[PDB]
RNA sequence: AAUUUAAUUUCAAUAAAGCAAUCCCCUGAAAUUGUUUUCACUUUCUCCCCGCACUAAUGUGGGGAAAACUGGCUUUAUUUCU
RNA sequence: CAUUUUUGGUAAGCAGAACUGGCGAUGAGGGAUGCUCCUAACGCUUGGAUAAGGUGCCUAAAUAUUCGCUCAUGAGAUCCCA
């Protein structure tokens, strides 16, 4: 529905396995959840999972499964915790991080726009290793804690925007900043 | 815009954008007066500008000045130089353009009887955060020599009293009209007077 | 022990914030799919962004927006964290807190905005001819002033 | 980064406050002192009735918390200031030569002679409010005395850096006026 | 007073350009309440008419006029692209034009 | 501006019932190959005790209770109140 | 001449090779400008919708939305590219 404030990132099941074969009599079958922009890309990164763990190539297996995976309470906030594998420039480091969200996908964007912003890591550098609810006692993040609080009431303090009809070029008097 | 003159009070303005809507409206077809001039905010600091205005005037001509560069040092031309910067002012449309900017330090009385407008986008406040260092137009210009400002200082402040006497004059005059206005609204016919208060009197 | 007249001191003050993010209060939508509807504050999520909900009246959902994209209004209802529809409709039913936004001064602005916007040609007419009517005897009364 | 930071400053009993839109001034026994924080984007309260100011932070980061922390260590020198001013006790050191301390203008000038035997006058007038007398008790010893820390500090700073050598050795000769004690009246 | 005018107002800006190129085509329009592709759209087919002084009699008067109609945006704060019966001349940039309430 | 019948772990009220209280829809933390079992977790503009105004606050720091309004489940009907 | 592999030479907008694509023999749009980079190869016209690429102004489209990070008393800002 939105398209204002919208992430295309979801998460997907996918289940596959290895191909039958003489050596290969009972297969193995292997399943994975994974975040995506699209069933393409969540396919090319299970891909990628199965041949860097596995033998299996797209030639040596065959699909079993992959469906996008349901938020239980969207309308509830929670604690996720991340657990990351991701390149720097000069080398390759684990990370584990905190971020109250809705949902899980929210946070992947949320760690995508922090790892780029911060770090400058393109999604590409960043793997995702876990991603789970976790209690609120147990975040480490002094941020998310703040949130935590009994009773959360700031001021909001921030500009005027509008939108594009309203969006005046000139005015006769100038703007209240505080607006109350 | 589709006004005969456009009147800016460019206090507490930011050059760039300032001179960007200025422009723009220029190109689009609009007589500009600039007003208040000295008033207008640089984003960098007054060190930083300073320096930059430095640079501007180590850049002359080996050759002879007499064909070198211009430095103007009025704030006003400054900002006048700037809105030129963002015209193609070697063409006729652009000279055109050039030529419906008018630039004034402080209020020129003429124009103060004229309302004063402001580009609200175009603030200090609007696009600055609070806890990053500014410079005001005048107070680098001062800096860098100027120096025609106590006399606009003075002359601000005694059209700026005599603005208060008018603004509570025409207070007074709002007021006495809001009464008159409140009384006869009862001599109106009620049907008539019913719709005219349901549209907001 | 409890105030007894530090409870006119308390009162009294003169603290200029006003309109904190707290649970139940009304806030006007800027920018969006849903600009111009009223709503109120449910959940914060972070700096940022907020779960509003709109009114029944106004037609919008329970949602994330950045705080950046409301204007918050005075009223504010109190209301336990974990609630959600039916106790919504009935507290806001019961507290009828689009009467004291009518009865505010932006709302009373909005809504005499909406009936010009919505007049039709007569009553655009009879508006203008009514000002005539006015000024006819309101200059009338500027003679028998002096 | 915090959402709230905040700081609970207590006040003096006779303090005669004036603080609006973070102009602060106070005013008491010792004279009436402004400074503005208008720099500063906080919410400082004043309460008058069981004293003390509230002062508090919307959205801090470490350098809000550096301006709460200066801001509030600041009050409290004006505060001290008008109860009590604020006194730089400068001892005059020489290992040869008499330098001679002549207060002029009603204790806002005082001349130097003879440092390092030049023969010649150093005048240093002091910054509006603080007063220069010497002491009866100890013959080197000179009051800097007024109603704000950093006038004082900064007339005292004027004093040593009107005296101070071009070019003979600084470890060897050390003499000079210098900053021994700080206190109030 | 004696006229009343019954159009709405409107600038012509100059032709349909892009960056160092110009395509004579279509023209550009400002119309005065406009300030979005939205609200633009609501005007997007009308008649549009510029209207222009001379300096000798034609027949017999000293005014002439070129038509065009509206029919597309050019952006997304409603500046309009109006094509026109014959090109109306880069003089009359930043003149005024007329935008007819039909059909 | 919409729209059709499918598909896909999708609701939300409506007003009468019940059910459990650190309990539950949930979510934690624990003892080849499946289980399964333990205790941890809600609210409050309710009440109490200490600190009595000690607070960012039309309150508050710490310590305890109370309830099921709030939320959660099982129902029975109801869908243009929503 | 370019990518990639590449030999000599301290290196070289240097000399010498390999595969392929360009230019040469080529307009057009971008790369601020630019024989070669990128987009893309061309009768005359009308209209559409896009590419490369853009959207503060010069200069056509957003002072768009959205999350980070960033103040520099010579900051930084699109391959080749200084």
């Amino acid at each position: 529905i939105d398209n204002s404030l919208n992430t295309n990132i979801h998460q997907y099941h996918i289940v596959g396995r290895a191909i039958p074969t003489a050596k290969d009599k009972n297969p193995n079958v292997y399943r994975m959840c994974i975040f995506a922009k699209n069933d393409t890309n969540a396919k090319s990164r299970f891909w990628y999972f199965m041949k860097k763990i596995n033998k299996l190539k797209k030639s040596n297996g065959e699909l079993l499964a992959c469906e996008q995976i349901k938020e239980r309470f969207p309308l509830r906030v929670k604690n996720y915790g991340v657990l990351l594998r991701y390149d720097s420039r000069t080398g390759t480091h684990n990370m584990y991080k905190e971020f109250r969200d809705t949902t899980k996908e929210g946070a992947i964007a949320q760690l995508y726009s922090e790892m780029a912003g911060r770090h400058r890591a393109r999604a590409s550098s960043i793997n995702i290793i876990r991603i789970s609810e976790i209690s609120s006692s147990l975040v480490r993040r002094p941020h998310i804690k703040q949130l935590l609080k009994r009773r959360l009431r700031f001021p909001a303090l921030h500009l005027p925007t509008l939108q594009k009809e309203y969006r005046k070029k000139f005015a006769s008097k100038r703007p209240s900043t505080y607006r109350m | 815009m589709y006004k005969k003159e456009y009147v800016i009070d460019c206090k507490g303005h930011l050059l760039g954008r300032l001179a960007s809507l200025i422009a723009k409206e220029l190109l689009n077809g609009q007589r500009i007066v600039a007003v208040r001039c000295e008033d207008i905010n640089i984003s960098g600091s007054l060190y930083r500008n300073k320096l930059k205005y430095q640079e501007f005037l180590r850049l002359r001509t080996n050759t002879n000045p007499k064909k070198g560069p211009l430095h103007l040092r009025e704030p006003s031309k400054i900002l006048w130089r700037c809105v030129r910067g963002m015209l193609p002012h070697k063409t006729y449309k652009g000279q055109l353009a050039l030529k419906k900017l008018k630039v004034c330090v402080g209020m020129p009385a003429p124009y103060d009887k004229k309302k004063k407008y402001v580009l609200p986008s175009a603030l200090r406040a609007f696009r600055l955060k609070k806890h990053r260092r500014y410079c005001r137009l005048g107070t680098l210009s001062s800096r860098v020599g100027w120096n025609y400002d106590t006399l606009v200082k003075k002359n601000e402040v005694l059209r700026k009293q005599v603005s208060k006497a008018y603004y509570k004059k025409k207070v007074n005059n709002l007021n006495e009209k809001k009464e008159i206005k409140t009384e006869a609204l009862n001599l109106i016919n009620p049907e008539q007077r019913q719709v005219l208060e349901n549209f907001g009197y | 022990v409890e105030l007894t007249e530090e409870e006119l001191y308390i009162s009294k003050k003169n603290l200029l914030f006003k309109r904190f993010v707290e649970p139940g209060r009304l806030c006007l939508i800027e920018y969006g799919p849903y600009a111009g509807k009223l709503c109120f504050i449910v959940d914060i999520v972070t700096i940022t962004r907020v779960i509003v909900d709109g009114a029944f009246i106004t037609g919008v959902p329970r949602m994330v927006i950045p705080l950046k994209r409301l204007k918050l209004l005075k009223e504010r209802i109190k209301i336990n964290k974990n609630c959600k529809s039916g106790f919504l409709r009935k507290t806001v039913n019961s507290t009828k807190v689009l009467e004291e936004f009518n009865n505010s001064k932006l709302g009373k602005k909005m809504i005499i905005k909406k009936k010009r916007d919505e007049a039709t040609d007569f009553e655009r007419f009879q508006v203008y001819f009514a000002k005539r009517e006015l000024k006819k005897k309101m200059t009338t009364i500027k003679n028998k002033k002096n | 980064k915090t959402i709230v930071s905040t700081q609970k400053v207590l006040i003096p009993e006779g303090v005669k406050v004036a603080i609006n839109a973070r102009k602060v001034t106070v005013s008491g026994k010792y004279g009436t002192l402004r400074r503005s924080f208008r720099h500063l984007p906080i919410d400082i309260r004043l309460n008058k009735l069981k004293k003390y100011i509230k002062v508090v932070m919307w959205f801090g980061v470490p350098d809000s918390l550096a301006c709460i922390r200066t801001v509030c260590t600041h009050l409290k020198n004006m505060f001290t200031g008008v109860t009590k001013k604020f006194l730089y006790k400068m001892r005059l050191v020489h290992a040869h030569f008499p330098i001679n301390s002549n207060i002029v203008d009603n204790n806002t000038r005082i001349e130097i002679r003879n440092y390092l035997g030049e023969k010649s006058v150093r005048f240093v007038k002091a910054l509006p409010g603080v007063v220069i007398e010497k002491s009866p008790n100890v013959k080197d010893e000179i009051y800097v005395s007024g109603a704000d820390i950093e006038n004082v500090s900064l007339t005292a700073a004027l004093i040593h850096q009107s005296v101070l050598c071009r070019n003979k050795d600084i470890r060897k000769f050390l003499d000079g006026i210098y900053v021994s004690e700080v206190t109030t009246v | 007073l004696q006229a009343v005018r019954l159009y709405e107002k409107g600038v012509i800006l100059g032709y349909k350009r892009s960056q160092r190129n110009q395509d004579p085509n279509f023209t550009l329009i400002s119309i005065k309440n406009v300030n979005t592709k939205k609200h633009a759209q609501f005007y997007v087919g009308k008649r549009v008419a510029y209207v222009y002084r001379t300096t000798k009699h034609h027949d017999g008067v000293k005014i002439k006029c070129i038509w065009g109609k509206v029919c597309r945006t050019h952006g997304n704060s409603g500046v309009i692209r109006a094509k026109f019966k014959t090109h109306i001349p880069p003089k009359a940039f930043g003149d005024r034009v007329r935008i007819l309430m039909y059909p």
